[PDB]
């Protein structure tokens, strides 16, 4: 969760220092196209929040859906979590949709630069640890418990089919 | 400096939902005075935009073209040697 | 303890018989000699205390309350120069007389190996501290002060005085070494509770006791900087001093006698930190801020645990550098906007970037951040309490709460937000000052690093 | 600070690029997607199944060592 | 914080090219003294939709204690300036 | 107090801005905008004082019910993720009267022209005083606003804190 | 009902202080008045090293400037870490407490020779 | 899960409780049942240090795995077949765990009809 | 384009 | 053991090396957001060499050097734990706190207290190490009240602002 | 308006309306803009409680 979670602040970050300290989202937008690569990374996290297969995030979000439904568990306590995680998909795509798609809202005169060396490679190398961080670290990690992989084809994609819808 | 304006007759709301509204307000006798100064925003570079859809396919030509050939160079080193 | 006593006698010649303008230079250099030379007294052996005489004596108990107490002298001095710089020269001397003849009753109050030895110099240093505040204050509410302090304090010391006697023709002897090895029970009879609080009342309004505390507000906030330093750095500790040594000769009667008086500290403890919340003067709210922490420091004695001792230590110990450094940063406020309105002056950061650092720092101890021994004397309270009752956790963690609100809301009344107009008079920082404030911190920080000789006895 | 290409903020338009931030920008963007497609092809259990789930139905009473119901 | 300080010629320039893309005020009439009452006739609350142009295009909301007092072109400029310390 | 020609004006300031939030959309800000705007039209030649009070007191309680719970503040205004967000910064001007001369030597041209201010100031407080107080009823002062320079030379009367505020970034 | 007479006379009057007290807010070339700054030889070195852009050098001198870093921050306080390990903290007990190795079978000891026999046969099957 | 429905809006006594799994008599009712073989036996499961929890059977194949992964080091990727073979034994150690769910559940409703045939005897 | 920036005496 | 061992509170160590010579060693203000930048860059890769190890043979060890304090029959001793969590946890820490001080000196630059700044982004980076490495539980709360305080500072940076203080 | 004569200390103090200071016109010149208060103004009996950092009164959308 570190390494996405920190990558769309400094994302947002980008975004502020460009519309002239605006953090209100119903005043930016159509910026797909003007900061490429802030676009990149924003998207990247964003899916990895969502839990994309095979994507940091994937390799811890989705193994906790999956030992939650397979357990023990409270009833209600599961349904929260699973309607949460729907919910992930539907605030995240809240802030892809009013800032990058669409028509710009923002004002007239404005500096939108992303070609500065610093912030480009701070959000860079967030950005492939926000790819194969869960890899690696899933397959370097050594195995502490009996983690649970047959059930229903309902409980293995559950998560998957939330986040989807 | 001398920072230069770009001409403003140049900003036309015809070709852009901001049109629609004058097609709009007509029906009840008014008019939208400040739809050409929002017209920068759907004309230009701005003019049109991926969908949602289509921003999430963002570089998957290239990356499905790359897992093609990956898996097919591995296949060849797969049951050859 | 002839070593102490004799040079701190001679810093009164000195004074006076010093040049007319080198009063303040002789007497702050030589009094920092003395404090230097106090080191010598952590001979202390795991057995047996430091047995100097048959009249004085310094074990780990003394030793931590003599160096604070002789340490304080010279940044006392270096305070009162700004207000006492257009008095004429005598009662200048005559001011700088009555801190060394303070400091003289205290290192002897603090070794008496007598109890009533201990008496008379306990109630010695009222005649002094009576004359600092009434003499050399700047209200005309210091009058009143001074009868609140004075008679506050006879008025449970004169009982103190008729126990301590009777409990001579008892046992024989009020020698504090012999009480150790001759202290009988007492018994569960209407004679000793009254003997019980003849023996307490008069330290529980020293400390001071929830209830009997309406003289700390007057007195504190009445009297002149060096006045409140030592009021608040020492003589408070003179109650809990004698809590820790004569509770030695009440047990077991202190299993039930204490009752009424942890209710009173430990909810006492939550009222004045609220209070805080609210006041209105910003020495003020200091001076309720050493009833709140004194309040633990009532509880620990109360319940003789080995944990709540060595926690009462370091407590009365912290609180005396954390004290008196606030009066000391309060004081430099009002020495520019001369007011002790606490929201006069705002945004004092933007204007004095430095002296917002000590502003922190002395914060952060108030709210006992750790490892500073602040946190360390609180922290073992509450473990000792949590044993005596597990209930008690939540007096004490919310007094944590609301002590870090009202310290922290000093610090951003005064330290953030926007400077006020029409003060136009708010000079840097002199290196007086400056300096006055790294002698507090610098020595409590330290204190961290080895902190077992600040732990008391029962180490 | 920086390099400072200084792109100069222009009025009412659309805001100028270079020519690294789309390279760069698009290239991950490909490998994100290349990603996502190499690892589904070869572990497609870890996302979709690894163990045919078994159905108790589609059982019998003697594999479980039932008792017949006459004794 | 990387943007540009805003020139005096600048803001009037800006000023004026928000004020012809109104419909509802004569391009060729307008200048830097052209009054909202007085000289082109303008509606009252056409200013405030005029005022709230000018702060779309500036950021900064001007208070509904003094954007009243402002029909005159030129003295938008004039509290534009004497709100952004730009005195070139 | 405010004029009920302000009250409407202002309520239609609020009216689009709470209406703009809801809207998102510039394309659908113009297409409600107008409408709200058509509605102001309906009544904006009323004359009666006692139903356009009327109106304006159920105009207020229909913004009231429909206001946006979020309305969009522009950074640096009363409710702004920027406001006062500099104020720390805003270092006064009679601090450099405290400088050191090893640190005031370091500007020798900034505190060379601050003395012509200072005597600009000294010079003409007393022509300041006499002015107000020239202007003013035997009662005292009724409003705010000051009298501004009469004759040349002297300048307005309580100038100095309004022109040498401090500068609103100053870093 | 916009500026009286009065107001508007006023504001530029103010703005004309006002734009002037900002123009006195800038520094002339000579300012600041630095002191006489002493610059030590070895930045005498680089910076004439230096001058002109001569890409392919400056890796060289990012390495200098790593090798003093790697120096002075990860040499010298390893040394001292070393040190202390090696000579104070390990040489009292428990300071210094491990995990002992995972042993499995089928391996050799490398303080006794001790052999650990291998597990017993796998009645395992296929995929 | 869907049986949850059958003992919370359904009937109760045939489902079996997850914390009251089969008290019925011992191995008695499936002829000749045998004992399920450990590897490990206490010494080697108590030298690769593994968890309290994961020696339940399959330690011989959690130890064949962790012992690649020590030298299969720094090839990480490596091993890949190895883990397999300890899943799919967990898999089948699956399937044994809940064979008893399903075996327990129709022992139960085989021991209601006796009782109901019993009850509508009369 | 160099302003200059009022602060607090630092040199004590 | 003692390239384990050595590696596992270098880490520790020269992270404070930036504090330490703010007390004016080596004063070159311009330079400071970018040296502790690079100290950032340099406690990763120390990191990396003890975590390698875990990854290889599960190697995991305590370190009590310095003993602090002895209450009778409780012995506190300054204590860190090197296993799994710390392990793994702290590369990824110091790897992402590497990428935010680079974005800091871009989107920070012109803040007039920039080194301060810095100053306290590093101070927080020591305290949740503490926190992290902790094995006795008072070392554990200076470390759990220290990232406390470091996050009232930081939320109030901009002082004047009366909704940061509150 | 005096505050209600129960006895209980507040003498001839003005009972000012419980307003908090975050309920003042932010765009008006106050001559303490921190505080929102005008030199000379009588002060509220509990100004310490409704400043800015601090319990505040103002109207809810709800
Ligand atoms: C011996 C010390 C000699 C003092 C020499 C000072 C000097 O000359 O340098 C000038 C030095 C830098 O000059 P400057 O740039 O002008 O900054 C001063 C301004 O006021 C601006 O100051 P600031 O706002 O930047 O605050 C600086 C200060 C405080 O800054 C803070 O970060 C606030 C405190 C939060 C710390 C919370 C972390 C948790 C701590 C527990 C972990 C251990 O930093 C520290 O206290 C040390 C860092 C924390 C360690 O001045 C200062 O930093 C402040 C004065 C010195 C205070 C020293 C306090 C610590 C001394 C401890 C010594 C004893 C060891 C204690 C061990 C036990 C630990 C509890
Ligand atoms: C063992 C104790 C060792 C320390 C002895 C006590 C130290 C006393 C403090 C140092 C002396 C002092 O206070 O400084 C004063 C003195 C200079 O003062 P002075 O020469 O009198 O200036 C006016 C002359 N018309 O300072 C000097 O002259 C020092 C040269
Ligand atoms: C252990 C437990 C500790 C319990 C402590 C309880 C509190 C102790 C008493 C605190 C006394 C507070 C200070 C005295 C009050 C005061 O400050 O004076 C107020 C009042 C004003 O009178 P005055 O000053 O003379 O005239 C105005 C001059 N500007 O003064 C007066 O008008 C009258 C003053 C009366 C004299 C004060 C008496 C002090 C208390 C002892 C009284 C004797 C006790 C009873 C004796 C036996 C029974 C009669
Ligand atoms: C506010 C109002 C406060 C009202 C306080 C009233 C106190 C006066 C009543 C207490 C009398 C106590 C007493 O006289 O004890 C007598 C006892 C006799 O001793 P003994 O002969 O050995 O008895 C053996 C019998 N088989 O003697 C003893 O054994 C112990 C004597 C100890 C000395 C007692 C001192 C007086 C107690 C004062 C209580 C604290 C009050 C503080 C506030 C000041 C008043
Ligand atoms: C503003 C004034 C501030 C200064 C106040 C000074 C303190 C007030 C005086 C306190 C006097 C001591 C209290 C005891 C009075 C004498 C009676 C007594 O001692 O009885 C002892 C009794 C022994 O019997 P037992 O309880 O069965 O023994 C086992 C207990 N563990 O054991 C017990 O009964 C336990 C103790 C009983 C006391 C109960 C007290 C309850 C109230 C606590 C709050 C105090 C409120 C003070 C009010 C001030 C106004
Ligand atoms: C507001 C009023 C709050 C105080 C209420 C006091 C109630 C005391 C009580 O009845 O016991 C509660 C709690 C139960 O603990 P238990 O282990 O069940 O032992 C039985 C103790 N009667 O007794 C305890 O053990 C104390 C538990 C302390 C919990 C602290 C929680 C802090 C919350 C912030
Ligand atoms: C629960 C715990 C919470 C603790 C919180 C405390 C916070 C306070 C701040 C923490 C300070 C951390 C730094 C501590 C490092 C150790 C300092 C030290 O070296 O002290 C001496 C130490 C020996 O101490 P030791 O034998 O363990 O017993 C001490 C009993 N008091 O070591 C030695 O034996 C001395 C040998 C040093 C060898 C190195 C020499 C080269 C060093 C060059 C430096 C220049
Ligand atoms: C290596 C690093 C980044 C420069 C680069 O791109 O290589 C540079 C930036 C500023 C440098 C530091 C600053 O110059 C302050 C110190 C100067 C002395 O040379 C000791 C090391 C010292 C702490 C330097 C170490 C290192 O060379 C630094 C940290
Ligand atoms: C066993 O415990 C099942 C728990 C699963 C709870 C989530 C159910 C979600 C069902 C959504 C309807 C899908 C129908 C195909
Ligand atoms: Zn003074």
């Amino acid at each position: 969760h570190a390494f996405f979670k920190a990558m769309l602040f400094m994302c947002s970050g980008s975004i502020i220092h460009s519309l002239n300290d605006e953090q209100d989202i119903r005043k930016m937008g159509g910026l797909f196209k003007a900061m490429p690569f802030t676009t990149t990374a924003l998207i990247v996290g964003s899916l990895a929040l969502t839990g994309m297969p095979f994507l940091t995030g994937f390799y811890s979000k989705d193994l906790i859906i999956e030992a939650a439904n397979t357990s023990y568990t409270n009833a209600w306590a599961l349904l929260m979590t699973l309607i949460a995680t729907s919910f992930t998909a539907i605030y995240s795509t809240r802030i892809i949709f009013f800032a990058l798609l669409g028509q710009p809202r923002f004002p007239t005169l404005v500096n939108i630069n992303e070609n500065n060396p610093l912030l480009i490679n701070s959000i860079k190398r967030l950005l492939i640890g926000s790819l194969f961080a869960g890899y690696i670290i899933s397959n370097n990690i050594p195995p502490t418990t009996i983690p649970q992989m047959t059930m229903p084809y309902y409980l293995k994609t559950t998560a998957l089919i939330v986040t989807i819808l | 400096s001398k920072m230069e304006l770009p001409d403003y007759k140049q900003w036309k709301i015809e070709g852009t939902p901001l049109e629609t509204v004058q097609e709009k307000l007509a029906a009840r006798g008014l008019r939208d005075p400040w739809g050409r100064n929002e017209a920068w925003r759907y004309m230009g570079g701005f003019a049109n935009n991926v969908s949602f859809v289509g921003a999430l396919l963002k570089g998957f030509k290239w990356g499905f073209a790359a897992f093609v050939v990956a898996i097919g160079a591995e296949y060849y080193l797969e049951s050859q040697k | 303890m002839l070593k102490y006593i004799i040079p701190t006698i001679m810093l009164m010649p000195l004074t006076w018989l010093s040049k007319n303008n080198m009063i303040w230079v002789n007497s702050t250099a030589h009094s920092l000699l003395i404090s230097f030379t106090s080191l010598l007294l952590m001979n202390q052996f795991g057995d047996n205390s430091l047995n100097f005489s048959l009249l004085f004596f310094s074990d780990s108990l003394s030793t931590p309350l003599l160096i604070l107490t002789m340490w304080l002298l010279p940044l006392m001095l270096m305070a009162s120069q700004h207000h006492l710089s257009k008095e004429n020269l005598t009662r200048k001397k005559l001011f700088i007389t009555m801190l060394i003849s303070l400091q003289l009753f205290l290192i002897m109050t603090f070794t008496a190996m007598e109890l009533i030895l201990f008496y008379i110099l306990f109630e010695a240093t009222l005649v002094p501290t009576l004359i600092i505040i009434t003499r050399w204050g700047n209200q005309t509410e210091r009058l009143n002060a001074g009868l609140y302090f004075l008679f506050y304090t006879l008025a449970g010391s004169l009982p103190l005085l008729v126990a301590l006697i009777y409990i001579q023709n008892t046992v024989g002897s009020l020698n504090f070494l012999m009480l150790q090895y001759w202290v009988q029970p007492v018994h569960n009879s209407w004679s000793n509770v009254f003997m019980w609080l003849a023996c307490m009342m008069a330290f529980m309004v020293k400390m001071p006791l929830y209830g009997l505390h309406l003289w700390l507000p007057k007195a504190h906030v009445e009297a002149p900087i060096a006045g409140s330093m030592v009021l608040a750095a020492v003589l408070l500790k003179l109650g809990g001093y004698g809590m820790l040594r004569i509770t030695l000769i009440l047990n077991p009667m202190t299993d039930f006698m204490a009752y009424p008086f942890i209710m009173l500290s430990l909810w006492g403890m939550i009222m004045t930190s609220s209070i805080c919340l609210r006041q209105t003067d910003l020495k003020s709210l200091i001076a309720y801020s050493s009833v709140s922490h004194m309040a633990l420091v009532i509880v620990a004695i109360l319940i003789q645990t080995p944990w709540s001792y060595m926690g009462a230590t370091a407590l009365m110990i912290a609180h005396g550098l954390t004290s008196s450094m606030l009066f000391c940063l309060a004081n430099s406020n009002y020495e520019r906007i001369h007011s002790r309105t606490m929201i006069l002056a705002r945004g004092l950061q933007t204007l004095l970037p430095l002296m917002a650092t000590w502003w922190l720092l002395a914060s952060l101890t108030n709210l006992a951040l750790p490892p500073t021994i602040n946190l360390i004397g609180e922290l073992f309270v509450v473990m000792s309490t949590f044993s005596w009752s597990n209930i008690t956790i939540i007096l004490m963690g919310v007094n944590m709460v609301i002590t870090a609100l009202y310290s922290l809301y000093m610090l951003i009344m005064t330290q953030r937000g926007k400077y006020t107009y029409h003060i136009n008079n708010i000079s840097p920082s002199f290196t007086r000052e400056n300096a006055l404030m790294s002698l507090h911190i610098l020595p409590l920080l330290l204190l961290t690093l080895n902190p077992k000789i600040i732990l008391g006895p029962l180490y | 600070a920086g390099g400072g290409a200084h792109i100069e903020p222009r009025y009412r338009q659309f805001p100028q690029l270079t020519r690294s931030q789309v390279i760069q920008a698009e290239f991950f963007s490909a490998t994100m997607w290349f990603w996502i497609l190499w690892r589904f092809w070869h572990d497609s259990d870890a996302v979709l199944g690894h163990f045919p789930y078994p159905d108790p139905s589609q059982w019998t009473d003697e594999e479980l060592g039932i008792p017949p119901d006459d004794e | 914080s990387d943007a540009p300080p805003l020139t005096l010629e600048g803001i009037k320039d800006r000023v004026l090219y928000v004020l012809k893309l109104y419909d509802k005020i004569d391009p060729e009439k307008l200048s830097v003294n052209s009054h909202f009452m007085k000289d082109l006739g303008l509606d009252s609350l056409d200013q405030v939709e005029i005022i709230m142009a000018m702060e779309d295009e500036f950021g900064f909301e001007i208070p509904d204690i003094d954007a009243e007092k402002l029909m005159c072109p030129q003295e938008i400029v004039d509290y534009i300036a004497d709100k952004k310390d730009v005195y070139e | 107090y405010l004029t009920h020609q302000q009250k409407v004006l202002r309520l239609y300031k609020r009216a689009l801005r709470h209406l703009e939030s809801w809207c998102i959309h510039r394309d659908k800000y113009r297409y409600f905008a107008c409408l709200l705007r058509a509605r102001f039209d309906e009544h904006k030649n009323e004359k009666d004082m006692v139903k356009a009070t009327q109106l304006l007191r159920e105009a207020e309680e229909e913004f009231w019910h429909g206001q946006h719970p979020q309305p969009y503040i522009f950074p640096e205004s009363p409710g702004g993720t920027s406001y006062e967000r500099y104020e720390c910064y805003k270092v006064p001007e009679w601090c450099l009267d405290d400088w050191h001369p090893s640190e005031k030597a370091m500007y020798p041209d900034y505190f060379a022209k601050r003395e012509q201010w200072k005597k600009l100031r000294r010079e003409s407080w007393e022509r300041e005083v006499k002015q107000l107080q020239e202007e003013t009823p035997v009662g005292g002062p009724r409003t705010e606003a000051l009298p501004p320079a009469r004759k040349q030379g002297d300048l307005p009367p309580l100038w100095w804190h309004i022109v040498t505020r401090p500068r609103e970034r100053p870093m | 009902s916009g500026y009286t007479p009065e107001e508007k006379l006023r504001l530029q009057q103010l703005r004309e202080l006002r734009r002037r007290w900002l123009k006195d807010q800038e520094l002339s070339p000579r300012e600041p008045v630095l002191p006489p700054q002493r610059v030590s030889p070895v930045e005498r070195f680089w910076n004439k090293f230096l001058q002109d852009g001569a890409l392919w050098k400056n890796v060289i001198y990012k390495t200098y400037r790593h090798s003093i870093f790697a120096f002075t921050h990860v040499l010298i306080p390893v040394w001292i870490i070393h040190y202390y390990l090696k000579y104070h903290v390990t040489t009292k007990p428990y300071t210094i407490v491990e995990k002992k190795p995972r042993i499995f079978p089928g391996d050799t000891i490398l303080e006794t020779g001790e052999v650990i026999p291998p597990m017993k046969e796998f009645p395992d099957q296929h995929h | 899960g869907a049986h949850l429905a059958r003992r919370y809006l359904g009937d109760a006594s045939v489902e079996p409780d997850p914390l009251r799994m089969p008290t019925f008599p011992p191995d008695y009712g499936f002829p000749e049942r045998k004992e399920r073989e450990m590897v490990a036996t206490q010494q080697e499961m108590n030298d690769a240090q593994l968890v309290l929890q994961q020696r339940d059977y399959c330690a011989h194949y959690l130890i064949r795995f962790l012992k690649c992964k020590r030298d299969s080091f720094p090839n990480f990727l490596a091993c890949k077949h190895e883990r397999h073979d300890w899943d799919y034994c967990e898999h089948l150690d699956y399937v044994k765990r809940m064979k008893e769910f399903e075996r327990e559940r129709r022992l139960l409703q085989r021991k209601k009809r006796r009782e109901q045939r019993e009850a509508d005897m009369a | 384009k160099r302003l200059f920036i009022i602060k607090p005496s630092g040199f004590y | 053991m003692n390239m384990f061992s050595s590696l596992s509170l270098v880490t520790l160590l020269l992270l404070t090396m930036p504090i330490m010579m703010m007390s004016f060693n080596t004063y070159k203000p311009s330079n400071y957001p970018l040296y502790v930048k690079t100290a950032i860059s340099y406690a990763f890769i120390t990191s990396m060499i003890p975590t390698m190890m875990f990854i290889h043979s599960g190697q995991e060890l305590i370190i009590s050097n310095w003993h602090w304090l002895t209450i009778q029959t409780l012995k506190l001793s300054l204590s860190f734990k090197m296993d799994y969590f710390s392990m793994m946890f702290i590369p990824v820490a110091l790897f992402v706190t590497w990428s935010i001080m680079e974005f800091s000196m871009w989107y920070m630059y012109s803040d007039p207290n920039i080194n301060k700044f810095f100053k306290y982004l590093l101070l927080f980076l020591i305290t949740m190490l503490i926190l992290v490495t902790a094995n006795n539980l008072f070392q554990l709360f200076i470390g759990w009240e220290g990232v406390g305080i470091m996050s009232f500072l930081l939320i109030g940076w901009w002082y004047g602002r009366a909704d940061a203080n509150t | 308006e005096p505050y209600p004569d129960d006895g209980t200390g507040y003498g001839d103090y003005p009972k000012l309306p419980d307003r908090s200071q975050q309920e003042r016109d932010p765009w008006y010149d106050w001559d303490h803009p921190d505080l929102r208060l005008n030199w000379g103004e009588p002060m509220h009996w509990d100004l310490d409680m409704y400043i800015r950092n601090r319990v505040d009164t103002s109207p809810t959308p709800v």
